[PDB]
């Protein structure tokens, strides 16, 4: 198991990881705040 | 069916070739061939052990056997091709 | 050597010989802890004495009541007087306490043995109880213990196994006929190629279910005949 | 001259152990990056299975399991 | 030598028998490490004590459900008392989240530092925040009767009956999850259905579990 | 000893395993360099467990037929072995005490646990034999070869005491369950091609064989 | 739906033969350098049954599914492959040499099955596409001749080819040797064989592109 999550820590694992959550957000955010342009 | 056209063709193609690979007339898995189509002995792999006298084995029947039935298909189609 | 089970068949280490109407059957090995056999000798024991009561009390009943049949009898409105139609609440009541006092004390004999002997009321009563699951004393009043209790034993266990057979045999032919030992043995003598297991199968007579009183209770047969 | 099958049992052991090893399979790579250029080698070599080691059963074995994998992606 | 899930199978290395209803049970190796095996064990004891009192409390409901005693089934349950009564829906869901980040937050800290909660913090209460074992926090507050503190054996014994009974209860929370989502009626409705013909009233005949059937 | 020997397969076939006739023209039993599941031991427990399925098979897929034909069991039973809820396309019979899917599950249940317990005795020999099983451990720890396990129950009335007899019988176990696999191939090709029972296919071959065999099956 | 969870599970087991091979069973170097077997197994097995089981296919679903919905029959009407492939009535009645059976195939009568079997050529008026009987015929023809020439290479028995000698067997006075050391080159170089495979293959994806416009063999694609 210590081996598996050493993998997961590599760098492609967490950039995977990582845009799928910021992107993840950035949708749910455009999708509950249809087209925002200004604050 | 019987004695018709077709099953005696069929049947005298594959006597005929049964016959001529027992009697030293066509390829067997015992003797091979040349480039001049003689015919030489062959380095089978699997040996298959046979109580007949020239060493025909039941693969030597299966190859005689599809070899034939290939040559009467063709030869039935064939006479049914030209009217005969 | 006693004779075993099968010709040639080997008896297993843990059965010597020493307990009553041994023949070396154990095909499933049930036997081979000391504790279980122990305890599977006094279910067998109590199998045996229950079933031998159950088929005496099914023939002697068939032959006294030939008009009450024994799988039905035990219907509220099939008792006899003054118990007919009586509440059948009161008489498992009475069945239950009765039945889990004396369990208890046999259970408590058996997980520890010669404890529970004597009387709890009238200090002085006691049972010999030379062996687990043979009490005496009270129990066997005519003293039919002091002499070769090994052969009695065997025959016990012996008309006990036969009588478990034989009280299936009754279930099982009761459910297929829908008539008691007796009426069935009359049936298949009369013709014995025309009444037999191999046209009776297949039909069971026992139905979905029956309305005892107030509440409903529910029935099958042991194999699914047609109802 | 005889035609049959003929396998090896258990040659590698299936562990998580080398996921954690990028590199692995090349000697030089094996080693860590220093610079940026390890990495793009990382990716360059991946399938150089010729160049990793030069037993041809091996190269082939490897083959042979790519080729699986590839037909898993098409499915 | 102790009985495992999968007969014949040696157990792994890190399920050594010590744990509670330890039946080296972990394919996946995911307790495989010491610090997330006790994570695990913690989890698990959790989920099985909350799977626990919302069997008994679905059991209790269902069987009030099935006399007339008006009582409702546990998937409207919530609709009818938040309608019934005057109760504010994200209020009472404040109030929990309150009270449950409050002990939540008391029981982590006390993983990450055993026995820093016994420090009197907390309205001077010590010993009643101590904690015995992970997972097992003894103590007259979590254990009033004292059955943790005396007669060891009996202590192991309750503690493998406890991991049991939580893993049943969980496997019941699912069964009535799937029964629900499958034929749409209640717990009790399903088994008294079941009594009522269990030949043919079955998951092989719901049209749901069975899709070629 | 049969058709197809050769000197390939008689160098490792010497006549130890039973049923041994030096028929192995496809070398499926070279112990050099196997693995996986073509080996000797998985082969041979292959298939003398296809052998004794097989003779349950022919066995059952005859007897309904057979005992209709003598009246011994009624008409509503004495169905064609594929229409017995088998294939539902091509039969089924409703006359069961549940659907067949209840069953099936029963099956897979009942299935598992016999087939998981069997194939533990064959990675772990003896296994079997050690963990709780309600008492029933003392007869699964079987022997030393997986497909002969024995015990009190696998060999019941003690047959084959004798090393001989032993050899013997498992020489007519394994012919036996050749035969039942080649039945059943029979049974398959012959409910394919007549669309109907093995024995009607037999008394129809009686009565006339010349108009009835595979030949005059064709259309 | 059902060849989508089909493909899933085709999925899972390639995955599982290359963890197999790799970690479990890997074959040995020799296994890979029967390149005799390999043809054999190659032209026979893989090209001409699938072929076969194309053809079948053909014959017994795409054939009458495609008539009855060339003819103009609703999709749900149309009988299910199952219910097409249960019963000689269905068959006959849309091709009547079904009622035969397969007694003309073994009785040398393949004239009869020319319902189903033709050389129509052109396309389909309805459908814009090639007749699916040509396909099936061609996918028959496709089978028979790929199953034969899985039968050239020599194996384990006397009968079959050495590829190695008909290699050394062809020289003339203008190329010297020859093929003298062809057979080692590719029996132990996995680059030249990916070379030759990589030029036929792209050769061959081109061929397709262009056969596939001039003949189209799906309905309405053209
Ligand atoms: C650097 C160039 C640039 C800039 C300045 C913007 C700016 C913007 N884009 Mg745009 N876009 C760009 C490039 C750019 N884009 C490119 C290259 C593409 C092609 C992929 C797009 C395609 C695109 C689409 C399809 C859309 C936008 C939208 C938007 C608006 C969304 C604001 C938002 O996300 O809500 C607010 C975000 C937050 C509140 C996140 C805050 C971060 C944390 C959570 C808080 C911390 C703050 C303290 C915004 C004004 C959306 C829109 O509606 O247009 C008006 C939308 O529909 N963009
Ligand atoms: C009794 C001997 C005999 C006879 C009389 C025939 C007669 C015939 N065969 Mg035939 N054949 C025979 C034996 C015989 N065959 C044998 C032993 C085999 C091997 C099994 C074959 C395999 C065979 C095949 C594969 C085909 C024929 C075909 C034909 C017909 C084609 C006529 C033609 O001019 O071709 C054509 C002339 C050309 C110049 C075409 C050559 C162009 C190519 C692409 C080069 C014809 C009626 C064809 C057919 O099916 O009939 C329509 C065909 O496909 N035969
Ligand atoms: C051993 C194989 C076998 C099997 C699997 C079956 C299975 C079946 N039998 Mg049957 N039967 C068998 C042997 C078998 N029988 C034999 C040898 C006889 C002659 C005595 C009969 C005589 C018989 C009759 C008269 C009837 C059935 C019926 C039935 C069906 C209803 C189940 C039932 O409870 O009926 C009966 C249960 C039994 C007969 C127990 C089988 C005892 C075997 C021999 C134990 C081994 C069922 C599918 C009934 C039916 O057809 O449904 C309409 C029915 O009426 N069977
Ligand atoms: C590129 C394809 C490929 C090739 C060349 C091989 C080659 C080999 N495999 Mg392998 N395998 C493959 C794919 C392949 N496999 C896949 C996809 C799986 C996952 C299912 C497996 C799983 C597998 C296992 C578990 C094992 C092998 C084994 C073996 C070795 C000997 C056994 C053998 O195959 O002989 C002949 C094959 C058989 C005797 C069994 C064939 C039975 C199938 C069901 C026949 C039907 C398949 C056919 C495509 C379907 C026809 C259509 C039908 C509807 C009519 C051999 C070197 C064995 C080994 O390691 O030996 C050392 C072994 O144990 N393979
Ligand atoms: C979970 C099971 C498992 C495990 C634990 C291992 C473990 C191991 N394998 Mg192995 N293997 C497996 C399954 C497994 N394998 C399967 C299913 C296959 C068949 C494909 C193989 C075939 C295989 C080969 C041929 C080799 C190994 C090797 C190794 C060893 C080191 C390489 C490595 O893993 O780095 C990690 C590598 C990766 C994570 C790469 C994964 C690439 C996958 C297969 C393709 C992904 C496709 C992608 C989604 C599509 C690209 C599009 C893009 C936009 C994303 C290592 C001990 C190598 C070795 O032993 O070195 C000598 C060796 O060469 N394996
Ligand atoms: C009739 C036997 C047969 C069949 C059908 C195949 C089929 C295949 N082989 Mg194989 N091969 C065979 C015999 C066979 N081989 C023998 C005897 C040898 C040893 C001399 C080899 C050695 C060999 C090598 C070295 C390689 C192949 C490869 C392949 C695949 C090529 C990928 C492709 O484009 O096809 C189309 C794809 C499909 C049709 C997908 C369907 C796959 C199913 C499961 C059919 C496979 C059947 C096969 C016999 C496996 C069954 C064995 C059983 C134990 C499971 C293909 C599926 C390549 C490969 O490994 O791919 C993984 C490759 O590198 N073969
Ligand atoms: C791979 C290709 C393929 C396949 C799979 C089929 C399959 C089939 N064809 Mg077909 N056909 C094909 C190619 C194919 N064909 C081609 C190329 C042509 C053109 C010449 C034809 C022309 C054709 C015609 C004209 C007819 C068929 C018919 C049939 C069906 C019955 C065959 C028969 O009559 O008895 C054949 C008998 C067997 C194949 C033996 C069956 C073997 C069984 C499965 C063994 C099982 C044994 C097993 C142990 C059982 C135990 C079960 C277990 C659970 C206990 C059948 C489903 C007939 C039909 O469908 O009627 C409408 C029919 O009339 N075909
Ligand atoms: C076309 C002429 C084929 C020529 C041909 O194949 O002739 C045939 C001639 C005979 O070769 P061999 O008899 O030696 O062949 C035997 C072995 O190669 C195996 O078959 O081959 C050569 O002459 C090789 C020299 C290359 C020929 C150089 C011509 C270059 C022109 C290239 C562009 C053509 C346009
Ligand atoms: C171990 C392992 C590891 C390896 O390696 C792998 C594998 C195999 C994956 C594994 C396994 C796993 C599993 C089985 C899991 C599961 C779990 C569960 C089921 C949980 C539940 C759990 C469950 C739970 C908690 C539950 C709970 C419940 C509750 C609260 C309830 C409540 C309620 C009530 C009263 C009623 C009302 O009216 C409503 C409500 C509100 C609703
Ligand atoms: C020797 C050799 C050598 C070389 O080298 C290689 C080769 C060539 C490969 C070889 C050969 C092989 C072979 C021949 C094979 C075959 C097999 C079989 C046939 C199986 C079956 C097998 C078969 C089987 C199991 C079967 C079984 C059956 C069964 C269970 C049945 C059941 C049933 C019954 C009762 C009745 C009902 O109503 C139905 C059912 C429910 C359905
Ligand atoms: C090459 C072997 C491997 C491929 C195996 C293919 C077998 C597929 C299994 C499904 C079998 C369907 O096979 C089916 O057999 C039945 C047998 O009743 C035939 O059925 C037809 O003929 C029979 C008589 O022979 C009639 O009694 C029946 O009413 C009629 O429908 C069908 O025409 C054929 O389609
Ligand atoms: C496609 C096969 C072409 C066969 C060409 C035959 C050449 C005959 C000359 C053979 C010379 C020899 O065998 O010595």
């Amino acid at each position: 198991m210590k081996d598996f999550t050493t993998y997961l820590s590599t760098a492609p694992v967490i950039a995977t990881i990582w845009f799928t959550f910021t992107a993840g957000l950035l949708i749910e955010i455009n999708r509950y705040f249809p087209d925002p342009l200004v604050f | 069916f019987i004695g018709s056209s077709t099953n005696l063709i069929m049947v005298a193609s594959t006597t005929a070739t049964l016959a001529a690979a027992r009697f030293g007339l066509a390829p067997t898995v015992k003797k091979n061939t040349t480039a001049g189509l003689k015919l030489v002995d062959s380095k089978n792999s699997a040996g298959v052990i046979s109580n007949d006298p020239a060493g025909f084995t039941i693969v030597d029947v299966l190859a005689m056997g599809a070899a034939g039935h290939g040559l009467g298909v063709g030869i039935v189609l064939g006479l049914k091709g030209i009217g005969a | 050597d006693r004779k075993l089970w099968a010709p040639g068949v080997v008896a297993p280490e843990y059965l010597k010989g020493d307990l009553a109407g041994d023949y070396g059957w154990d095909p499933l090995g049930l036997g081979a802890d000391p504790t279980a056999l122990k305890w599977y000798r006094q279910s067998e024991l109590q199998h045996a004495r229950w079933a031998m009561l159950g088929v005496a009390g099914v023939l002697v009943q068939e032959i006294v009541k030939p008009d009450v049949y024994f799988y039905e009898a035990g219907l509220p409105q099939n008792l006899p007087e003054p118990f007919t139609n009586i509440n059948m609440g009161g008489l498992l009541a009475w069945e239950f306490i009765l039945m889990h006092w004396v369990e208890v004390r046999r259970w408590q004999d058996y997980k520890n043995f010669g404890s529970v002997n004597e009387d709890p009321i009238f200090k002085g009563n006691k049972v010999p109880n030379p062996e687990m699951g043979y009490p005496g004393g009270i129990f066997d009043p005519f003293g039919f213990s002091k002499g070769n209790l090994k052969e009695l034993q065997t025959k016990e266990i012996k008309n006990g196994r036969l009588a478990m057979i034989a009280y299936m045999a009754f279930i099982l032919q009761a459910q297929a006929t829908g008539k008691g030992p007796l009426a069935a043995l009359s049936a298949h003598l009369s013709n014995p190629f025309g009444n037999n297991i191999l046209k009776n199968i297949g039909t069971c007579t026992v139905p979905h279910s029956v309305d005892v009183q107030g509440l409903t209770i529910p029935l099958t047969c042991l194999w699914p005949g047609s109802q | 001259k005889k035609v049959k099958i003929a396998v090896d049992r258990n040659p590698v052991e299936t562990s998580f152990e080398k996921w954690a090893k990028p590199g692995h399979f090349s000697r030089t790579l094996s080693k860590g990056p220093n610079t940026t250029t390890w990495i793009w080698n990382l990716h360059a070599d991946a399938h150089d299975f010729d160049s990793h080691t030069s037993d041809l059963e091996e190269i082939s074995r490897k083959v042979f399991s790519a080729h699986f994998g590839q037909l898993g992606i098409i499915f | 030598v102790r009985p495992v899930w999968f007969p014949g199978n040696p157990p792994p290395a890190h399920l050594d028998g010590s744990l509670a209803g330890d039946y080296g049970f972990d394919p996946l190796f995911l307790g495989q490490e010491p610090q997330t095996l006790k994570w695990y064990v913690q989890a698990e004891l959790v989920h099985g004590r909350f799977a626990m009192l919302g069997a008994a409390g679905i059991i209790l409901t269902s069987i009030g459900a099935k006399v007339g005693l008006g009582f409702p089934e546990w998937y409207d349950a919530g609709k009818v008392v938040v309608e019934k009564n005057n109760i504010d829906f994200p209020t009472l869901m404040v109030i929990q989240f309150y009270l449950m980040g409050w002990a939540e937050t008391k029981r982590w800290y006390d993983f990450k530092n055993p026995g820093s909660q016994a420090d009197g913090s907390f309205l001077g209460f010590t010993e009643e925040f101590k904690g015995l074992e992970n997972g097992y926090p003894g103590g007259r507050f979590f254990d009033p009767m004292g059955l943790s503190r005396g007669d060891a054996a009996k202590y192991q014994e309750y503690k493998q009956k406890e991991v049991k009974n939580g893993r049943l209860a969980m496997i019941a929370c699912l069964g009535f999850a799937a029964q629900y989502a499958a034929t749409g009626k209640g717990p009790l409705d399903n088994l008294a259905d079941h009594l009522a013909d269990p030949n043919h009233v079955n998951f092989a005949t719901n049209g749901v579990s069975i899709p070629i059937a | 000893l049969y058709v197809g020997a050769s000197q390939s397969s008689l160098a490792y076939l010497d006549g130890s395993l039973p049923g041994d006739f030096g028929f192995d023209p496809l070398g499926l039993l070279d112990p050099v360099n196997s693995g996986g599941f073509i080996e000797p031991k998985w082969l041979q427990y292959s298939e003398v467990i296809h052998a004794r399925w097989a003779m349950l098979g022919a066995a059952g897929c005859i007897a309904p037929e057979v005992l209709g034909a003598a009246g011994l069991i009624p008409d509503a039973t004495n169905i064609k072995w594929f229409e017995s809820g088998v294939i539902p396309p091509a039969g089924s019979y409703n006359g069961y005490w549940a659907d067949p899917y209840t069953i099936f599950f029963v099956e897979i249940v009942a299935m598992q646990f016999a087939e998981l317990r069997r194939l533990q005795d064959f990675r772990y020999p003896g296994s079997m034999g050690q963990q709780y099983f309600l008492g029933l451990e003392a007869i699964f720890k079987g022997s030393g070869d997986a497909a002969y396990p024995g015990g009190p129950f696998f060999n019941l009335f003690n047959l084959g005491k004798t090393e001989a007899a032993m050899k013997e019988l498992k020489l007519k176990e394994i012919k036996n369950g050749r035969l039942a696999m080649l039945a059943m191939l029979g049974y398959g090709a012959q409910a394919v091609m007549t669309g109907k029972g093995p024995f009607q296919n037999l008394v129809e071959h009686l009565a006339d064989p010349v108009n009835n065999n595979i030949l005059t099956n064709f259309g | 739906y059902t060849t989508a969870i089909g493909g899933l599970v085709m999925a899972a087991a390639m995955f599982f033969a290359g963890w197999f091979h790799y970690h479990k069973a890997a074959p040995k170097l020799e296994w890979f350098q029967n390149v005799e077997s390999m043809l054999n197994h190659h032209l026979g097995g893989l090209l001409g049954l699938g072929s076969l089981a194309w053809a079948g296919h053909q014959i017994h679903v795409s054939l009458p599914v495609n008539k009855l919905l060339d003819a103009g029959v609703d999709p749900k009407e149309i009988p299910l492959p199952h219910d097409l492939l249960l019963n000689r009535a269905i068959m006959a009645d849309l091709y009547p040499s079904f009622a035969k059976g397969i007694a003309p195939f073994f009785t040398l009568n393949w004239s009869e099955y020319s319902d189903f079997l033709t050389f129509k050529g052109g396309l389909n008026p309805v459908t814009g596409g090639l007749w699916l009987s040509d396909t099936a015929h061609h996918h028959v023809a496709i089978a028979v001749l790929f199953l034969v020439a899985g039968h050239m290479y020599r194996t384990n028995w006397g009968i079959g080819h050495s590829m190695k000698e008909i290699l050394e067997a062809h020289r003339g006075p203008f190329t010297g040797e020859g093929h003298v050391g062809l057979y080692e080159i590719l029996t132990t170089s996995w680059h030249a064989q990916l070379a030759i495979n990589l030029a036929l293959f792209g050769s061959l994806s081109i061929i397709v592109a262009h056969h596939m416009y001039a003949m189209p063999p799906y309905p309405y694609l053209a």
